[PDB]
Order: structure tokens, then C-alpha cells, then sequence
């Protein structure tokens, strides 16, 4: 997962 | 003191300085604003051998993230831009440009690596807690009262990371997440215990  | 030694012993074993040439001073800076968050959290993602990558240019130029050239990350919706604009990253990695720590510098956040790390914690250590239906229900009444309401508004594990970076950055980021956030706030001090 990726996040801002 | 002896315990933010402890936690920055424990970050030399997470935290991945780039090759080449960077900004030694500012790394240790975020080093060492990393070294607040709770040693449980940091020691769990050591166990978990997630790497906090400092990176002295764009996200999207490291081979493992290069995938993300062109992608519209969630919530950048609408803004022209893509991951290949955004300096930091939290999830099941951490990545971070230099230079780029506080808000406005092409983020919004009220720190770039408390953030992204937050994210982490949430993700890796917490097995998505910020995805619960108890921090839903806490998100559904508190999750505006930090601004940003089409982000950090509309997605709880960003709301999550916000608070998290606010609970932990500094005695002031920590007192206004108290008044503006009780329930986040008391769900973050129980989280630690
Ligand atoms: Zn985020």
C-alpha cells in the first residue's frame, strides 16, 4: 500500500 | 533523554540515507523528529524490517517506485499532478525527500515524515486500525476539525496519519490536537499504552  | 537515545538507536536500524550527495543536516533533523513517535511503534516496525527511505530527489526516480510515474495518488485528484510531484509516501514502504518536511512543501501535511510513518504504523503495525469501525465512528465526527476536509475529510487513514503526526511532532501540534480532536486524541494515548 501506498499513500500521500 | 535517555529514551529518545533509545528511539534514535532504534531509527539507525529503519532509517536508509541516500547515495550521494544530501542534505546531512536536514536528514538528521527528521531523524531525530522521527525519534518522538513511541518507541513501541518504533521498535515494532524494526521488527517488521520496514526501511524509512530519505531520498535526495523525486519519489518516482527510485527503481521501486518508478511503477508510479504518471498514477494520480488518492486525493490528488483534479490537481494536475501525479505521484512524480509528491514528497513523501507511507504505507507498506516509507519514502521521503529531504528538504520537504514542512507544510506547503508540496504537501499538506503538518510534517512529511511523522505522516508517511504514520502510515506505516497504521498499515504494518496496527493491521489498518485507521480502517475500524471504531476510528470510523471517531473519523465520522472529528475527521473535518483539522481542515483539509476533501482529504484528510474524506479519508480516514489519512485523517489517522494527520493526527498521529499532530499527536507526536511537538507540545504544540499535540495540545491543538486535543482541543480540536478529544476522541482522536484519546484514542491515540490509548493506542501507545
Ligand atoms: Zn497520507
Amino acid at each position: 500500500e501506498v499513500n500521500p | 533523554s535517555t529514551t529518545i537515545q533509545q528511539n534514535k538507536d532504534t531509527l539507525s536500524q529503519i532509517v536508509v540515507f541516500p547515495t550521494g550527495n544530501y542534505d546531512k543536516n536536514e536528514a538528521n533533523a527528521m531523524v531525530n523528529r522521527l525519534a518522538n513517535i513511541d518507541g513501541k511503534y518504533l521498535n515494532a516496525l524494526k521488527q517488521n524490517n520496514l526501511k524509512i527511505k530519505l531520498l535526495s530527489g523525486k519519489l518516482t526516480d527510485e527503481k521501486e517506485y518508478a511503477y508510479l510515474k504518471g498514477v494520480v495518488p488518492k486525493g490528488w485528484e483534479g490537481t494536475g499532478k501525479t505521484w512524480d510531484d509528491v514528497p513523501g509516501l507511507g504505507g507498506s514502504t516509507v519514502a521521503l525527500r529531504i528538504g520537504f518536511s514542512n507544510k506547503g512543501k508540496g504537501h499538506d501535511a503538518i510534517n512529511l515524515e511523522l505522516h508517511a510513518t504514520a502510515h506505516a504504523i497504521d498499515h504494518i503495525v496496527l493491521n489498518d486500525i485507521s480502517k475500524s469501525a471504531q476510528f470510523k465512528q471517531i473519523f465520522a465526527k472529528e475527521g473535518r476539525s483539522l481542515g483539509n476536509v476533501n482529504f484528510l475529510g474524506v479519508y480516514p487513514e489519512e485523517f489517522f496519519a494527520e493526527s498521529f503526526a499532530y499527536y507526536y511532532l511537538n507540545q504544540d501540534t499535540n495540545s491543538k490536537l486535543k482541543s480540536a480532536c478529544p476522541q482522536t486524541y484519546s484514542f491515540l494515548q490509548n493506542l501507545a499504552k
